[PDB]
This record gives C-alpha cells, structure tokens and sequence, in this order.
C-alpha cells in the first residue's frame, strides 16, 4: 500500500461527499470501523468525545438517513481539498495513515469560507478489491465550528 | 426607537433590540458587568494550585485561578499598567501572572504584586515616589461555587449564588451534579446571531417537537422568581444503539434542561450531559463554547453509553445542529424589520408549572429579567 | 456631512456612498417607498407554487405563482419571532410552513395556521383576542409588464405603466417581444455603493473611454419624466465569431441599455440579451444578478451566437467587466473626500432625453428621482 | 493512462495561469476545443452560458490578448491548489475526468480571499506524446463572482 | 466621551484607541493638518515620470517625478467623479488619465484634459462656467530630507527641517549619509489602532522586558549605555544604545557578527517623525517603516530593508543576515507586532478606564536611561496638540 | 532520478513537520550549507536579495527553532499546509531543480482560521544517502503582506 493509493480512494471520499452522493459515504467504512469528528484540543488531551462518533457502519448509514429524512438545515456544499497521505506503517493489507485535508463550505446563496482544516488519523484495510477505512478521525485545527455541522467531513 | 419597548408587558419584542449597538454596550454594562453571575468553568478543570483558565464574562475578557487554600479567584485579564491581556493562554499553570509586556506581575488574586523597574535601572528613570502599587489593579471578581459550577460576578450587590438561583434551580443542578464529574470533549459552535436569540431558544419549549423532526421521524417548563432562569424537563434505525440508555437518574426524568441568566446551560438528555457557555460577540454573532460531562465512575459501557448519545448534541446534533441556525433565520428574517415586534403570547403567566408545547412562558420569563437589568421596564 | 450644494444636482456629496444613516433612510424610503422592485421572470416561476427568494433592497421577499395565473409577493419573514419562512432560492410548494414553530401560509401570505394556537388539552394557546387574520409578512403589491415580476410595499406606487411612462414601456415592449428563456444566471458582487453601479449604467459617458475594446453610429440617451429610469442606444481578433450576429430587430438599433429606478437593468447588445437586478448590501458593497436570455424560437445556430456574445458581459465580460471594477475604484479614490463633492456637469443641468455622448443628463436623472424619494430636494 | 499524468498536465496548468505567463494558456487545448467557466447551479439545470464561452483555441488567444492589451483591470494574480483528478474512462489517448480546485485571488495590494472553488470537467485527448484538452468546463461552487472575473480558471 | 485626565499625558483614555468619531477627526487634524507624511525615497522613484501610489492617513496619494527632477504629489483621486486615478503600486507615465472618463492630468497633478469638453458635433460638453485650472485633486506641499519623500496637505506646516528639529535632522543624517539602495519590501497587517504601534516603537521601556532573545542567547555581551530623545514638538523620539567578542549560545553566531560604519559606538538608533515614520539602525541592518492607519482596529506597516549602494558584497550578506532581528519574522520585530494587539484586546471592556504612564516623571522631555515613558507621553502632547484635546493645568 | 513523487513525498514530510510542531526537526530536510528564504513576488520580480527569513546554515534554522522554543513571545497557533505536484526544472540522479505551490492555513489557538500565505517554493534537491535534502528552499508568497508577525517558518 502506497500513498497514492491512498491519495485515490482519498479522492473517491471526497469526490462523494463534495457531490451529495451521500447514500455512498458509509461504503467507505468496514462493517464495524470507528468514524470520529473531533479536534486538536481534545486529541492532544485525550478525550474521546466526537461532534460525530459513530462504531458501525449502521450509525453512519443512520446519520445519512437524517440528513435525507429529518433534519433541517440550509442547502450548502463542500469543496475538499486534500494533501499526499503519510504513511506511518503499512502492510500489503493495511495501514497506518494521516491525510491533511481543507473542507471549504459554500451556501447555496455564494458565501465560501473556510470551514475546517486539519488531517485524517486513518487505518485502512483490504476487502476484496479495494481499500477500505477501519478508522478515520478527523482531527480539525479548529475548537470552532461556524453554525452547524451537517455533512461530515 | 428601533428599542422602544411595546408596553410593561413582554408579548411584544422590538426587533431593533438584536441590532442596536448602542444597546449592546449598554448589555455590558447593565448585564455581564452588573448584577448576574457569569460562567467561567468547573472546579474540577482547574483542581491544582496555580492551575488557570482565560475566558469571558460579556466581552470582557476573564482570568479564573486555583490558588494554595483551596479557593478559586477571579479578576479581569487586563493589565493594570497600559491594558495588555495579561495571561495568554486558554489554560496554564502558574506561581505568579506576568505581564508580558513590560512585565508588572501579578498575584493569583490578581493585586499588582511587581512593577519593572519601579525605582529605576542604576538609580536612573522609574516610577515618582507618589506611585503606589496598591493603588493599581485590574477589577477582581466575587467568585461563587456551586456543585463545581464556577461563577464570576462584579457587582458587589449580586445575590448569593443559592439566592441568585432559587431553590427550584439549587436542587435541579444538585441532582445533575450529585458525584465527581469529568470533561470529556469540548466543541465551539459560532452563532450567526444576536446571542438574546440563542438564550431565548434555550428557554423556547414551544419549538420542542416542532422544529426537531429527528423524534417523529425514528414535556413541562418551570421559570424562575426572577424569569432570569428555567427549566425544561421530561419524564426504523439501522443501528438503534445510539438511543439505548441505562437508568441513573432515580426520578425517571429522561430530559432536563436549564438556563441560567445570561448565558448558562446545564442539560441531561437520557445519558447526554453537558454544560453550555454562551458569550456575545458582535451584534450579530455569538459564540456557544460546549463541555461534555462523563461521571467519574462510568463504567466503559455506561461511559461508551455517552459518547454514543452525543450525537444527539453539539454542532452536528441530531437535535442540536437546528438550534445553531435558527437564531441566523430570525437574524435574516427580520433585516428590514428592525421596527417591528417579535409576538410572544402563547400560555399563560403563573405561579408553577406549564405544559411545555402550548406556553412562551419562559422567553417572556428571559425578557421580564432583561428589562430589569437593563432598566428597560414600564 | 451629506448636505446637497443647491437645489442642481451638478454636484452630488461624496458622503451619500458612505453615511450608514443615510442608508437606513434609502431602505424606508426608496426600496420600501414608493418603487417597484424587480422580483424575477414571469417564466421563471411558470407553475402554480413555484416560487422564488430574492430581495427588495435588503429587505427577504418571496414571490410565487398562484392558481390562474396569478403571482403573488411578501416579506420573507414569519409573523411569530421573525425567521425567514422559505429557506430555498427556489421551489414549488402549496402551502409556506416556519420551520421554526410550524406556522403556515398561503401562497398570498397570509397566516393560515399557528401549532397549538387553541392549546393543548386546553392548556396553553393563544388568547381569545389572537385573530391569525391581524399576524402577517408585510404583503407586496404585484406588476406583471412583459414578463417582468415587480413587488411594491407602497399602496400609493403608480401603476407599473405609469411608472415606466410610454417612452420606457415601448423600448422594454422592444426586446421582450415573444417568449424568453434563460440560459443562464450569475452574481457579481461588487466593491462599492449600490449607487455608483446605477449611475455608471445610465452613464453614456464612459461607454466609449472606459471600453477600449468595442473599437480594436447615431448615439443617444431617453430619459423618463421622473429621471429614475433611461435607455442608452446606438444604431485584429483571431477568431472573429465572437462578433457575429444576426438582425433580430425591426430598426437597426444595435445597443439598448435600459434601467428602470432603483434597480432594473434590461439589455440588447447585438443578440446578447440580458436582465441584472442591482441589490444594496453593505454601504460600500452590493450585489448585481445577470439572468443571460434567448427567445424560446431560437435555431440552434442562433442560441450559439447568444453565447459567444456573452463574452462581452457578465464577471469575464469584455465590456461588462470593466463596469463592475470601476465602482470600487471611485468608493476607493474618495476615501479621504468624504465632505467634497463629485462634478456632473457635461451637458449643462439638463435632466431629459438627449442626442449624443458627450452628456451626463440621464445621471443628474437618478439624483432628481433619488431626492424626490428621500426628501432631500432644497 | 491515469491520475498522476492528468496531474501532472494540471500543474502546468496552473503553473501557466499562476506566473502571468497567460500567452501559453491556449496551448492547453486543441484547437477545435470546448471551455466554459460556470457554476454548479447552471449545471444541475442544464443551463449553456459560460462566464467565458470558447468553442476554438484561438479564442482564447483572443481572451488573453485582451487582457495583454485592451482590458481594465486592477493588476492581481490566481494561485491554484488542485486535488488528484478521477477518471471516467480512458484508454491510451483519450480520457474523461474531473479535478477538484481551489483558485485564491491575491491583488497587488495584498489581500488574498478564496476567489473561486469546483471541479474541472474534463475532456482529454492525445496530440502525439504530450496530452492536452479537448474540452474543459470549470464548474464552480458559488454563483458568485467578486467584482470581475479576467484572469480564466 | 472622550475625556482627559488631565492636563499631562500620565493618564491616557483607553477610548481613544477604540473611538469612531475621533478617529475621522485624526484624518482632518492630524493626516490633512500640520504633518509630514513619509511618501517613499527618491531613489526608488528616480527616473522622470516614475511614481508610486500610496497613503496619508486613510488619503490614497500619488508621488512622482517630473522632468525637472522635482518630486510632486497629489491626492489619488480624479477631479470627476472620484475615481483613483492612479492604479499601479508603482510605474512610469508621461500624463497621467483617469480610466473612466479619460480626464488628464499633469505630473503636479493639475487638470490638463476633459474628454469631450467642448462637446461633440456642436453638442454638450461643459457650460462656460467649467474651468480646468478650479478643478484638481488635492496637492501636498513636497519635502526631501536626505531621500526621504514627505507630504503634507497644509500650507501651514513648518519646513522639514523645522518641522523635525536639530537632534531628528542630524540622527537621520547620520544613517542616511551616502546613497542607499532598497533590499527588501515587506508588508505587516496590524491587528490594533495605529496608535497602539507608534506608541511601542517609542517605548524605551519594554525594549529587555517584551524582547527575550538577547537575554536568552547572551553569554559574553559587553553592556551598553541606553537614552532617549524626544524633540520639542514630543513628536519625535531616538532610542539608542551605545573579551573583545560577542558570545551566545547559537549554533550560528553570524547571525550577531558585523562591522564598525558608523565610527559612532552607537549599536542601536531608532527614530520616529509624527505621525507614522520610523528609520532604524540595529547594528548593520538598515530600514524604515511606515505606518498607515487602517480601521478603527487595524493599521499597516510598510517595511523598507536599505543597504549602501557602496556595499561590498560581504558587507551586503551582513545585512541579509541581520535582517532577521527584524521584520514581521524578527527576533525582536515579531514581538512588536503582537502586542499592541494583546492591548486592543485586554481593554475591551475597559473604554471608560485610562492606561497609566508614568515612567520617568510627568513630562516629555529627553532622558538618559530606558526606564522612562517621556517619549510615550511625548507622542500624546504632540497629538493632543494637533487634535485640540489639550488642557489647562 | 529525482521524480515528482519523491519530492511530493518530501514535501509531505516538511508540511507535515511544521503543522504538527515537530519543529526540532525541521532543519534536517536541509544541507549544512542551505539556502533557506521567505520573501514575496515582488521582491523576486525586481531581484530583491531581502528575506523575511534568511539563512545560509542549516545551523541558522536551528537557531532561530530554538528562538521560537525558549525566547520569543507569541500568542500559541498552528499552521496547515496544503502543497500541490511539484514541477520539476532540471534534473538527474542525484540533484533537481523544482518548483512547488503553497498554501498556508494559520489557526490561532483561540480558533480563527484564516489563509496566512500561498505561493510556491524554489527548491535546489540534493541526496546525501538516499532521499532528498533540499540545498536551497525559497518560499516566494504570492502576497506582500504577513498578518501581525510570522513565528512558524512556511
Ligand atoms: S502593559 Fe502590562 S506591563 Fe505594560
Ligand atoms: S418564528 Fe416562525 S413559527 Fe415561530
Ligand atoms: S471619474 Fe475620472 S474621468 Fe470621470
Ligand atoms: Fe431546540
Ligand atoms: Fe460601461
Ligand atoms: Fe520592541
């Protein structure tokens, strides 16, 4: 596994998110991964606490459903911006990984601001063909988050 | 004129009150730096000697500090000697507080306790033999502790902190927190509003099971004396583990949210607890500073319990993320309104309780305790 | 301050691009006085409960098809605590719901329903003398000319006709002559006072001293009876297409720019066809909507021309591009000019229709009718 | 023919774009090419007008001497950050795919703002050995444009 | 609203800093009143019809060059309807036009052309009344001391020279001797009022108090004499400083080595002109700022690094290298930028209170010794002055 | 040879560095006899020598790390860097001229996110016993101005 593999389902990742395919975003995961938002504050500190926190593929297929059936929020989109991953350690099946990424959020009335920043702290593995996340935390460089957080990052 | 109150009653509000900049100074004045307790943080988060946190009360900015007896300390983050911020971290530890300017140094009470180079450098400069250090400081605040709440005030005259809440209050906090608590994330959430209108949402029951479809798809209020404060109480998923819960409460209430005038929230919903900051920024903007409660004894299952729950909170909330933006729809909706009223008359005004998806009561409750300060009653 | 020289408007007070006050006042008196306001396109709400978001001056709006026809107006903002009640640019919808306490409303505005507004269990509710008839949005008066959707909260406006007068109506008849479709929307933010953008349209002064393009004809100006609205008209590239075109009119005229006060602007250059709606944002910035057209007749060979014309307007426009920069360089140039005036003098005072370049006449135009609207005439 | 090719052409690209060294833009396409610049909003709608609309490389020759010799404009400068492109379809010449993009603006005077963000829409053929651009339509995430739009995404 | 103490300086109202109002009249009695305004030098404008656009206070200006070898400036905005007239931060013209309506004006900026004035085909254009000659921007009056290109828009103000006194003229004569060059360009956005960094640069006292390098890196460092000057105005200050080598506990220290130039001793020379000039000399690093107010909240400083046009290349690297003291990424510099920021926002709920300065007395005059605030309180009297905020006493 | 993606995955390693403040090991991407500079476009236009950071030892930047650790006052913040593909002048096996775009995100500690810088980095590779060593690294920012100081290097 190398870190443009990597940099490809990266890419897959963003490119489903940036265009409101969100039903796909689950797929991403194995069947029981850890999927967490959180910041550099409570990673340096230790604490566990999510904006998101999800440890199955159900909660985050769940969280799509509510996005789609009953939350209410403004329309808006994402733009990810992603760097090369670094890979700590690496296997022919799996990995350790980091990914610096920039999410620029966009209302649907103009205004584009950046929204968050930071890196994936990744594992990966292999199911049958391709890559696949057993965990993604998003560590974001900022304690703050403008309005409300209503796709993931 | 765009702040002309209607009359003494509070189903009217004037639009021009989430506008008015000269209206929010005089909010500094009469509200964050008059005759309320402010939020600083809990006791547990600074529990060593010399432990500190910088924060606000209003706009003004906040130093809060354990000290050698045991007690906690309070003053403003304001150099006493041409007014830079003293400490500059979120959070420290330390014997004294020094300017990093020209390096006056404080005490853990905030008293000016050094001036460089007050009796000059090799006999030459300094200060003039009237200067007295003791004469110079920046403003200390009354500290109050209640169940580990940290409160700040600066009014000599503000109420004892049990006074200032009221015994309905007193015992809904002491039932929330009863044993050690432990913090476990913290979330900003930057609010495209006025902060009155996030702090009048806190206290809205009305909207409850109205603009939170989450329930459908997958009450009762009590006001304080004051109005000031509240309380709200209650007693097709893929994956339904986010909403399985254990007992710990031996009442049965399942939701309990409380507000604290002017910009504190205490909540519990199932096993999801958490306190809640809410400091004014601009006159359109506020910010909403989230601490995240396990209990020290959780077990790994019971604590994992909370971590689950908390996708219901916070920024992206199955609940909360309709509360961060609909303060920003009232903010919009009222741009060339700014001489129109808010129409607050749903329930009635008594003594007790109230169903709370029928009543206003508690936001007009907020408004009777606003007017007050403000000096704004009729 | 903002004080006029005389009664002339030969010389307009720098201070009216900047004075925040001043601006509250355009807001009461122009955009909700007595103006129409343009909305949208008849067919760009073709259905019955399509609708639209969009403003009049900063004021939210919603306009909306009806049964038979009919299209209706109001203020994007909920008669209960003010939050924008249609959240979309655009939909299709029976009945407007808040989604803030689920009150409801037609399609006219009116307040149809309020949740729980007779209690729960005949606890809570509204008061007997709560009558869903006397709570509303602010409601619009509607004109339909040529397709063009205009709104007016002013119940003494003159009627659509009246207010362009017949020289307007004939040259907007011109263009919009049979059925229109837009290919096409953009939104050019712009770095100055919303005013500097109106003037610079009604400018045919510049027309061929900024543009240094359209060179590398009989030219004109009609001005109405008011002064608000005008028409301009006149009558080594590798790939030369872009220049292309075909005769479409009856007359010749190559170029009619045409504005209708405060903020509608109707072009014809060559076969590009277009609409902008110009909206205040802040005092030194607003907001210019581009909606591109052809006519639902075009061959394919003919929409084509209209987009390779487009690379004369628009954000990238060969010509347009220039007039959305040179707004800011004026807001800039008299940042320190705040009480000195700006010279409008070529052609004398003259405020009507004239032949020729080389006059200001349809500027000094905006100015009479701005003042009449505001109340500053000496 | 795959990701880092297209990336590699696309940091020419931008390098092109971002050093003011415009005279070369056009050599990026055939010269029978299609570009356009618009926004997501026309797209979803099917909607053909172009903030800029060429359909030869020669006008865009055009567009750029314009800005050389003719057009008024306050002198600024773009700096773009591109994601890793996905693909389509493709053979050994010819590709569809898409790049993700950031474009910042930087007047002379010193300000900098996130100036515009999408994704290119991309047609890709082979003249012998080196790719170059059948078609590109950059599709934006805002409907707004700040103040004017010279320089091409 | 906006109240003194007193009649001295020793108590400064913290609303000053934060104050609307006030900050329109700055512009009028200050920026526009009986000032000089640093425009540029004249070796970076030196052939006829260069020029550079820049700012006096929140004024935009153009200085230029003309084909008399004179340095005229004018306010940067057209005599029409407003619009900048010059575009370019820097360039070469032989008359400058307007882009919108083609007016022309003159290198002094006087009013040349109208397009179209007297009409076209017999029609439009001005009435009789329209005169070219009643129709410009706003002129300064021009001053050159030394390279240094100086604006005013008063006729009032006092020459140059006057208007610095003996101690200023002779300090800045001392570094800008011979012909410079410019090395460097570099620009630091300020998150605090103008006055919050002018006031620093004049602060002796915080200069081993804020700045910990020295003290941090120091093993063998000779100690030095200190003092300030303040001329009569109190506008205008010098801060300066006055084995056989200098040790610190750098890997490379290069960074500290120099050269004698001066034949002077004095290490470290640091002036300031009202409202917003500074030239500095640390050791061999050469430069000059400029300040320019921005909002309520925010300024700019503009830095200008300067070697000798005599320079060797060795000595040159000497200057490359100390530049590092300073600037937004200074050993010392950065510091300076921060914290009239940590200022701006410790007093935020304190505009009614007052900052107390009363280092080395009541008064502004010049003082040996850092442990002073005469050159603070100094800039106070100079600006109540101009600003008609003096008291009785 | 010396290929964009071994420079990419150098620049990984340096963005990577900074943004996670394991700022000691910054000066190892670096020759003992470096060039390192931060300056501006216009600056390099006109040929400017002047840096806002200007070093030619590997022991200057270590130096000015141990500034920022024990001496210097500033309020805390972070950096994220987000780097495009390289472009690559000249090359052979050992040594590359190349060329890279920035972007610089600072996120104060107090949590405003704002672009600090963008540009592209001039780079002069080296290899001293198997991967890269940069000889020379000029940050050229797009903009002339820095917002309030600059502590972390690009
Ligand atoms: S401002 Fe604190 S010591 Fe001077
Ligand atoms: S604000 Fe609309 S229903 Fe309450
Ligand atoms: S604004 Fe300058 S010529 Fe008209
Ligand atoms: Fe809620
Ligand atoms: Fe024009
Ligand atoms: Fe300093």
């Amino acid at each position: 596994i190398h870190e443009i593999q990597i940099a490809a389902f990266n890419a897959a990742y963003a490119k489903t998110i940036d265009s409101d395919v969100m039903e796909q975003w689950p797929t991403f995961f194995t069947k029981d991964c850890h999927y967490r938002v959180t910041n550099v504050d409570n990673h340096a500190e230790g604490l566990a606490a999510g904006i998101v926190w999800a440890d199955s593929q159900d909660m985050l297929t769940d969280r799509i459903s509510a996005l789609r059936e009953a939350n209410i929020y403004e329309r808006h989109r994402y733009r990810h911006i992603l760097g090369l991953p670094s890979i700590q350690s690496a296997d022919a099946t799996q990995a350790s990984a980091s990914t610096p990424f920039l999410v620029l959020r966009i209302m649907h009335t103009g205004e584009t601001e950046v929204f968050a920043s930071g890196e994936y702290h990744d594992k990966f593995t292999t199911i049958d063909g391709k890559l696949r996340l057993q965990e993604r935390v998003a560590v974001c460089d900022s304690t703050v988050t403008d309005t409300l957080m209503s796709l993931p990052l | 004129s765009i702040i002309q109150w209607h009359g003494a009653t509070n189903t009217r509000v004037p639009f021009g009150i989430y506008t008015d900049t000269a209206n929010a100074d005089q909010e500094q004045q009469r509200i964050y730096r008059g005759e309320v307790w402010n939020y600083l943080c809990l006791e547990s988060e600074i529990p060593e000697a010399g432990d500190f946190r910088t924060t606000f009360a209003g706009e003004t900015p906040i130093v809060v500090v354990r000290d050698a007896d045991q007690e906690i300390y309070a003053f403003e983050n304001r150099c006493a000697h041409r007014g830079a911020l003293i400490a500059l971290e979120k959070s420290g530890r330390t014997d004294s507080f020094q300017c990093v300017y020209h390096a006056w140094s404080y005490n853990r009470q905030g008293d000016l306790t050094g001036v460089a180079f007050e009796k000059g450098v090799k006999g030459q400069g300094g200060m003039p033999a009237s200067f007295c250090k003791e004469e110079h400081g920046p403003r200390k605040l009354r500290v109050a502790v209640f169940c580990g709440l940290v409160f700040g005030s600066f009014s000599e005259d503000v109420p004892s902190i049990e006074d200032y809440l009221g015994p309905e209050i007193c015992e809904r906090i002491e039932r929330v927190l009863h044993k050690p608590v432990e913090v476990i994330g913290r979330f900003t959430q930057k609010l495209p509003n006025n902060w009155k209108l996030y702090f009048e949402n806190v206290k809205d029951s009305y909207h409850a099971s109205l603009l939170h479809m989450f329930f459908t798809t997958f009450g009762g209020v009590i006001v304080d004396e004051s109005g000031g404060h509240h309380v709200s109480y209650s007693m097709r998923l893929k994956d339904p583990s986010l909403l399985e819960g254990f007992e710990e409460f031996e009442d049965g209430v399942t939701l309990q949210i409380l507000s604290v005038f002017p910009g504190f929230v205490l909540q519990q919903i199932q096993n999801s607890i958490a306190v809640r900051q809410l400091l004014p920024k601009s006159i359109s903007s506020s910010e909403l500073n989230w601490t995240y409660l396990g209990y020290a004894d959780d077990s790994a299952e019971q604590r994992k319990v909370r971590l689950k729950q908390a996708n219901l909170i916070g920024p992206a909330g199955f609940i909360s993320m309709e509360d961060g933006a609909v303060g920003g729809f009232v903010q919009r909706g009222i741009a060339g309104a700014a001489n129109l009223d808010a129409v607050i008359e749903m329930g009635g005004d008594h003594e007790g309780s109230s169903e709370g998806r029928a009543t206003e009561t508690s936001v007009r409750g907020f408004w009777k305790a606003y007017r007050k300060h403000m000096g704004q009653e009729m």
